[PDB]
């Protein structure tokens, strides 16, 4: 269970959330920060 | 000379009134403990930068120290803020002020305001064109350094200079020491008193007791273990890499092309194994639009793609606004039409000086089909028709699918660190980590690994074809192994 | 990405000591290690309580 | 526009009331609202302080900026209201507490 418990939160980490993409980093290297904060917010939302 | 700054150096950071309260904090402040260069007046004027700000103090006897220069040149060149304190008058002025080669008191300007036993300190800061002071006199029985100790400052002037100040003087009286500290962005905890007085302070960065005090907000600390942080290793070098060649895309085939296609039947080009220099279209001045949907113009140079395509066709003016995902009409719907998910550029600018005569060679009519009492109707462009003129419009369609890029901006690789942790880009992916030979059998269509979590495992390297396996580099929780502060200050770090 | 597993206080050896501890007592001194002293006993006497 | 709370310099065209205290009243203070209870303090702002604030982020206290005395802003009476009563099998009657 515990496991299954861990897996699933790192799996989480692949989803987008409503985000153009679910790394960080290809969201930051493509928009200005008036855009990529939007993006990230969808991100940090899931995540959290 | 140097000295010993201790606790001294911290500033009521709001006009927020608080009391009885353990309130946290982050501003530029003076660290605690740290170096302040410590200049004498006896029997020393120099300029001192600035830096991101200032933390100033003095001790007088006689009232030696009566004023600050603070610019860039100090000469007259550029405004400098002049700050002078004679007998009961306090002066302050911004003018384009000569200075003398060394300046000192004996015993084009946008504004002005007229009015050892003393230590007077002072909070100099320049935040968008604000020069904000906050300072604290208070009586003192000490000749030799800085006394110890702790009080805070208010905030006292706040001035609206524009000015940018990069390194400042003071002025001293002639027939004093003084002290210059760098301010920091560096957290505090603070311990407000039933008056609301600051009565002590915690720097965050100090020493691992301190972060503790910062992570549990109290000036006490219990015997135990306690995570205050994590460790993480920084990199020391960005690697950057690209496919090694040189040659240019043909942007200037497709924009400066003699005849565009029609919009019924559109051309597609392909731009591939080249170099795209996208500063070019976005910074000429020719362009009456140049809108990003997929990723920000500016981007573009160091970010790459798999494949470009530029679409090529002419429009009326009005229409242009129908060239965007989520747009429809009767050009959207009927004779080009873009996916939503549309990644990339619409250009576009009139032809009115070029395309107009009447020109009755322009033709109109899934995403990217071509359908090569009838649906044809066509335009005749006259040079006498704004939104009825003829406009010549390249969608630029970009992939970005992580695979082999064709198409990469103007960006110089650097050579490629093994077993250290770096910085790294490789055809615009980025991340930090160790990059490492490994093992792993790409196939020759691969380029990039992927762990659970979707984020890069390895990578091959884009001028030598090779895996590197990516490795966070080495991190995890600290704690704080502490007796009760009521039995010791002294702690160790797991 | 943060996930990290912490060791547990007690070891495998240590609980293996106190396993042993618990067995040992069980067997030479009955219950009375439970209550206070471990007050040896022939083991066909503590099973005949 | 620098809407930082501190003492406001330029205010827009909009004439004062007088200021009523003890009373549960909805106040404007340099566009600063809220409702709740103006009393006399004794918290001693410091000259340059304008506003007071609480845990929660909410104001604390205000210096009135005609007359600089600190003011205590007091929420007005609240609480949660319950209903005692016998099933309406029995009685229509209720308690309110
Ligand atoms: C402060 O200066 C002393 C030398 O007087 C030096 O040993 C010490 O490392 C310096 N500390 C910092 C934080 O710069
Ligand atoms: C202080 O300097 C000003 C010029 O900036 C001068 O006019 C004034 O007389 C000086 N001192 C006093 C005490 O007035
Ligand atoms: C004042 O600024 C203007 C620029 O608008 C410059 O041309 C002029 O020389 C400056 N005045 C002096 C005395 O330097
Ligand atoms: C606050 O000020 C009073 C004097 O008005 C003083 O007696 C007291 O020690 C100070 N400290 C407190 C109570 O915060
Ligand atoms: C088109 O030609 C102009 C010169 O008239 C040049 O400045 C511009 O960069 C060219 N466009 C492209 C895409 O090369
Ligand atoms: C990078 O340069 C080397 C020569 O040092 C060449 O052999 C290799 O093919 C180049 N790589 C690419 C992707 O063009
Ligand atoms: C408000 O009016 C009084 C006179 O009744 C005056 O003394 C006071 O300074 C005024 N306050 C402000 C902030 O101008
Ligand atoms: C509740 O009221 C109903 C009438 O609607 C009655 O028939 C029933 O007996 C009552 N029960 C009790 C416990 O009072």
């Amino acid at each position: 269970q515990n496991a299954q418990a861990l897996n699933t939160l790192v799996k989480q980490l692949s989803s987008n959330f409503g985000a153009i993409s679910s790394v960080l980093n290809d969201i930051l290297s493509r928009l200005d920060p008036p855009e990529a904060e939007v993006q990230i917010d969808r991100l940090i939302t899931g995540r959290l | 000379a140097y000295t010993n700054s201790f606790t001294r150096g911290v500033y009521y950071p709001d006009k927020v009134f608080r009391s009885s309260v353990l309130h946290s904090t982050q501003d530029l402040f003076l660290p605690f403990f740290s170096n302040v260069t410590w200049f004498h007046a006896i029997h020393d004027n120099p300029v001192l930068p600035f830096n991101d700000g200032v933390y100033f103090a003095s001790t007088e006897k006689s009232n030696i120290i009566r004023g600050w220069i603070f610019g860039t040149t100090l000469d007259s060149k550029t405004q400098s803020l002049l700050i002078v304190n004679n007998a009961t008058n306090v002066v302050i002025k911004v003018c384009e002020f000569q200075f003398c080669n060394d300046p000192f008191l004996g015993v084009n300007c946008t504004f002005e305001y007229v009015s050892f036993k003393n230590l007077r300190e002072f909070v100099f800061k320049n935040i968008d064109g604000y020069f904000k002071i906050y300072s604290k006199h208070t009586p003192i029985n000490l000749v030799r350094d800085l006394p110890q100790g702790f009080s805070a400052l208010e905030p006292l002037v706040d001035l609206p200079i524009g000015i940018n100040i990069t390194r400042f003087q003071t002025l001293l009286a002639l027939h004093a020491a003084y002290y210059v500290g760098y301010l920091q962005p560096r957290t505090f905890l603070l311990k407000y008193n039933e008056n609301g007085t600051i009565t002590d302070a915690v720097d965050c960065a100090l020493d691992p007791l301190s972060e503790t005090k910062c992570t549990l907000k109290s000036f006490t600390v219990e015997k135990g273990i306690y995570q205050t942080s994590n460790f993480r290793v920084q990199p020391t070098e960005s690697i950057v890499r690209f496919p090694n060649i040189t040659n240019l895309c043909p942007f200037g085939e497709v924009f400066n092309a003699t005849r565009f296609a029609s919009v019924y039947a559109w051309n597609r080009k392909r731009i591939s194994n080249c170099v795209a220099d996208y500063s070019v279209l976005y910074n000429s001045a020719s362009f009456s639009t140049f809108k990003c949907y997929g990723v920000s113009p500016t981007k573009l140079n160091d970010l790459c793609f798999t494949n470009v395509y530029a679409d090529s066709f002419v429009i009326r003016g009005d229409e242009v606004r129908q060239i965007a995902p989520g747009q429809t009409g009767k050009i959207a719907d009927y004779n080009y039409k873009l996916p939503d998910d549309f990644t990339g550029c619409v250009i576009a600018w009139n032809s009115n000086n070029l395309d107009s005569k009447g020109n009755y060679n322009y033709l109109y009519r899934k995403p990217f089909e071509r359908d090569i009492y009838f649906p044809l109707q066509s335009y005749g462009f006259q040079p006498t028709n704004v939104g009825y003129q003829p406009y010549r419009v390249v969608v630029l369609s970009f992939e970005l699918l992580h695979a082999p890029a064709t198409v990469c901006g103007p960006k110089k690789s650097t050579n490629l660190v093994k077993n250290k942790c770096v910085n790294f880009n490789f055809n615009g992916l980025t991340g930090t980590g160790v990059l490492t030979e490994s093992n792993k059998k790409f196939l020759p269509f691969q380029q990039f690994g992927r762990d659970i979590a979707d984020t890069t495992d390895a990578v091959r390297d884009p001028q030598t074809l090779e895996i590197l396996d990516i490795t966070p580099c080495s991190f995890g929780g600290v704690s704080v192994i502490t007796p009760g502060t009521n039995t010791s200050n002294q702690v160790a770090v797991l | 990405n943060g996930l990290t597993v912490l060791p547990p206080l007690l070891t495998d050896e240590m609980i293996a000591q106190y396993t042993s501890a618990l067995l040992a007592g069980t067997i030479t001194s009955g219950w009375t290690f439970g209550a206070g002293a471990a007050l040896q006993i022939p083991f066909a006497m503590q099973m005949a309580y």
